[PDB]
């Protein structure tokens, strides 16, 4: 049961995608690269994709860390140029970008935690609200959120994703972060049967997956809203519905449920989405975080072991037999003179 | 302009003495060399790290001995191929190859007393423990009958 299609490593050959531009075209330049080796990495499919290609990424995604730090404004804060206003949303993915470039390369920590201390002295409401004030001049990247009728939930369900991957990194530097952590998921647990559109289930489903605490209303009005138990489809853009599936997938992986996750996940692998295009930086972060998720959780350290004892008159022991998933020992045979 | 170089086996072998040629072709002065083999796809873990200066005396050539260890549990999945990457800082300017790995570590060669044995006696068998160099190691082998 470990066995399963991935990605094909010929097929993601177009999303090496040098970074230029200003704040936001240049993150647009960033993500589908990062998400790329981030991917390529975790499946381990390197050897028919070209060894030395991971190389130049290595540094392409350094063109983009040499430019972002000129576009981040010294309150920690990032904007689309250093006189725009600065973003909530902007400052979120950047955090969530930088986050998932630390497990290959890190340089600097404080302008993580900075910006995490930056929305989190700024933006928070004790309410438990995110509000987007709205200074980014593209809506491309901004995918679902963009057009939705729930734009507080899926919003607030966003920062407080991009606040958590970074969590383990700034939990010493700031220290009011999990008491917004919490009055995020306490806003997130009261409207949740008031939402209508599946991406929002969504988003909020793995928002109130990851290490937390979410109901049996909230677990089955987020099981009973996947039409036809694969997909979590709304009206719109299909990007919006491939990013609300991809969310809804990192949501069953977190909470250790094997059960929803394959029609999922031939539903992900019918759709033939390899990324790139215009608008598309959401769709194509969240896919690959999907089955890059899929690809470490896929085995699932089963390790499947029998610790199958025998126990004889004839002798004074119990002889125990680790059988495991290690091929050190798979069979044993023992003889028996009585 | 100097072009530094460097040569390698085309695979490595995990617990064994490898060798690489570093070179400076058209350099002037010396120019220290810095080699660092890391894992391939992680690269946050320094599996093997030396330093040699480059002399003019030796028309800067020198060669970097070392045994590259098999610890940190990349051994253990036995999907695909591993790889490791070798840096080599030439002063401040780096070169890089991603070369295989081969889990092997040397040869061993079971005599066994006889070559057909009546049911009820005693097989004698010595294991012979050589190296990849043909000279005696001690490591620690799992036999089956």
């Amino acid at each position: 049961q470990m066995t399963e299609d991935a990605v094909d490593a010929e097929r993601l050959k177009h999303l090496i995608v040098t970074p230029s531009g200003c704040g936001e075209q240049n993150m647009i330049g960033m993500t589908p690269t990062v998400i790329a080796v981030h991917y390529l990495d975790e499946t381990e499919q390197w050897e028919k994709f070209g060894l030395e290609k991971r190389q130049g990424a290595l540094e392409l995604i350094k063109k983009g860390y040499t430019q972002q730090l000129a576009f981040r404004q010294p309150s920690s804060a990032f904007a689309a140029f250093v006189k725009r206003a600065p973003s909530t949303w902007l400052t979120a993915y950047v955090v969530k970008v930088f986050s998932l470039a630390v497990n290959l390369i890190a340089i600097d920590s404080q302008v993580l935690c900075g910006a995490v201390k930056w929305l989190i002295l700024e933006k928070q409401k004790p309410d438990g609200v995110f509000q987007e004030d709205a200074p980014v001049i593209h809506q491309e990247m901004i995918g679902g959120l963009r057009n939705n009728n729930e734009k507080d939930m899926a919003l607030t369900a966003f920062v407080l994703i991009s606040l958590q991957e970074a969590k383990d990194i700034c939990e010493e530097q700031v220290n009011s972060l999990p008491g917004s952590i919490t009055k995020a998921g306490d806003f997130l647990e009261a409207n949740y049967m008031n939402l209508q559109r599946s991406y929002t289930v969504a988003i909020a489903g793995y928002a109130l997956a990851q290490m937390g605490r979410l109901k049996g209303p909230l677990l089955n009005k987020f099981l009973t809203t996947a039409k036809d138990k694969n997909r979590w489809e709304d009206p719109g853009k299909q990007l919006y519905n491939v990013e609300a599936t991809s969310y809804a997938l990192l949501a069953l992986l977190q909470l250790k449920d094997f059960d929803f996750v394959p029609p999922v996940v031939r539903w992900l692998n019918e759709q033939r989405y390899y990324g790139g295009g215009y608008g598309s930086t959401q769709a194509t972060f969240m896919v690959f975080q999907a089955l890059a998720q899929y690809q470490k959780d896929a085995p699932d350290h089963q390790e499947l072991n029998l610790d199958v004892s025998l126990q004889l008159p004839s002798r004074s022991s119990k002889i125990t037999h680790r059988i495991h998933w290690e091929s050190a020992s798979l069979l044993r045979s023992e003889e028996t003179k009585e | 302009s100097p072009m530094y170089s460097i040569i390698t086996p085309n695979i490595l072998r995990l617990e064994s003495e490898e060798t690489m040629v570093l070179e400076a072709h058209d350099a002037q002065g010396d120019v220290p060399v810095t080699v660092t083999v890391h894992d391939f796809p992680g690269k946050k873990l320094v599996l093997s790290s030396e330093k040699t200066v480059l002399t003019p005396a030796t028309n800067h050539m020198g060669n970097v001995t070392f045994t590259i260890p098999a610890n940190r549990e990349f051994k253990s999945e036995k999907g695909r191929n591993k790889f490791v990457t070798v840096q080599a800082t030439f002063g401040t300017q780096v070169v890089e190859k991603v070369v295989l790995v081969s889990l092997q570590s040397g040869y061993l060669f079971i005599q066994t007393d006889k070559t057909i044995y009546t049911p009820g006696s005693t097989v004698l068998y010595r294991i012979f423990t050589v190296n990849h160099k043909l000279l005696p190691v001690g490591r620690t082998v799992m036999v089956n009958i």
